[PDB]
């Protein structure tokens, strides 16, 4: 066989130990999901320092909690905007998931509250910036560098999928680098509790699995496809399927064809062909062996999955950090004033927030 | 090159989810 007796016994034991972990993690998540947090701070508890990012729903700002001096990232969502953008259920769901999950590579929600006009999700500040910016800046990550990040996504998806959460919006834009060089997954606006199948067309074109594009009822294997896209993009500097317009990207994705840079190792290419596998019955992460097909793949032979989870691996890259409020790793955004209307907007729609 | 095609695609910046 590929493993001798000591290796196989060690590997099987480790696999049962993570099953034991996930079982306990699932119980703690459900208990938190049934009894969630609410109204745990207020706006004047924070100084607003700088906008770190923007989106259709609102803005994310670096804030400083006045009492403690601690910095946080405060996501501000315009309620009326959220309605018009038909994002009520996503936003409520994201906040509900964020307060219920617990994993070292998932951003932690520290406070949440609302006022007449806005919803506020106060998350840990992740000062290293988006993986996106570093990837485009460096050009591409070495395979060990890409592997270090990929390993954390694998563990994170293993965790989320054990909670029956499909993530569905993996991309470097969504992955922040913390001070130790580890990954923080943010943005759960498309995550959903799915034990079986789900049908929503959602995600980012380059990262859509074929079965999403083809309007099938799909499952958590779309996350493993997206992992393949992420690994490819991290290691190549560009994603496997690109084109001027999303429709042409989709034609490439469903085509079953993928080309690799010549500098890709064969181990890497083998993993990618098994993740970027259009046939759901052959895609890694979707077979009887589950995530173990990925974690035991030759490309991950050097990965100490436990050490990664415990964050005992020295990161290949540590972002420039010049203090707790440093925003140098984030781009600059036009600053809009936070106006809290006198009239409560959309009170019914966000009652549970 | 494939990288040049990636540049020519114009989708080198931050990518939005579909809407
Ligand atoms: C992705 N960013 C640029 S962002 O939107 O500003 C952001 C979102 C969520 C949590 C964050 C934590 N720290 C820094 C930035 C954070
Ligand atoms: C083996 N342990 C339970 S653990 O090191 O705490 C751990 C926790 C969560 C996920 C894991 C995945 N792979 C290896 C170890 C993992």
């Amino acid at each position: 066989g590929h493993m001798g007796n000591a290796a196989a016994a060690k590997k099987g034991s480790e696999q049962e130990s993570v099953k034991e972990f996930l079982a306990k993690a699932k119980e703690e998540f459900l208990k938190k999901w049934e009894s969630p947090s609410q109204n745990t701070a207020q706006l004047d508890h924070f100084d607003r320092i700088k906008t770190l990012g923007t989106g259709s729903f609102g803005r994310v700002m670096l804030v400083k909690h006045k009492e403690t001096g601690n910095h946080y990232a405060m996501k501000i969502l315009d309620k009326q905007k959220v309605v018009k953008l038909k994002q009520i259920e996503h936003t409520l769901n994201e906040k509900r998931i964020l307060q219920a999950v617990n994993f070292p590579f998932l951003v932690k929600l520290e406070f949440s509250f609302k006022d007449n006009s806005n919803l506020y999700m106060v998350m840990e500040y992740v000062p290293g910036g988006e993986m996106f910016s570093h990837l485009r800046r460096i050009g591409r990550f070495s395979e060990p560098h890409a592997r270090f990040y990929a390993a954390q996504i694998v563990l994170t998806f293993e965790y989320l999928h054990s909670l029956d959460l499909i993530y569905r919006d993996l991309k470097p834009e969504n992955l922040l680098i913390d001070q130790q060089g580890y990954i923080q997954v943010t943005d759960f606006g498309f995550a959903k509790r799915v034990k079986g199948r789900t049908w929503t067309l959602c995600g980012t074109p380059e990262y859509l699995a074929p079965e999403i594009i083809l309007s099938k009822g799909y499952n958590k294997a779309v996350d493993w496809w997206a992992l393949g896209v992420l690994i490819y993009e991290m290691a190549a500097g560009y994603p496997p399927f690109f084109a001027d317009q999303p429709i042409q990207i989709y034609e490439k994705i469903v085509s079953g064809k993928v080309r690799f840079p010549s500098h890709f190792s064969s181990d890497l290419k083998d993993l990618l062909r098994n993740l970027l596998q259009v046939d759901l019955t052959k895609r890694f992460g979707n077979l009887k062996n589950g995530v173990n097909d990925i974690k035991n793949h030759k490309w991950f032979a050097t990965t100490d999955w436990i050490a990664i989870y415990q964050r005992k691996v020295e990161a290949p890259f540590i972002p420039k950090f010049k203090g707790p409020g440093d925003t140098s790793n984030f781009d600059d955004y036009e600053e809009e004033e936070i106006r809290v209307s006198i009239n409560e907007k959309c009170g019914k729609e966000f009652t549970e927030f | 090159t494939t990288y040049a095609d990636f540049i020519a695609s114009g989708r080198t910046g931050r990518r939005n989810a579909i809407h």
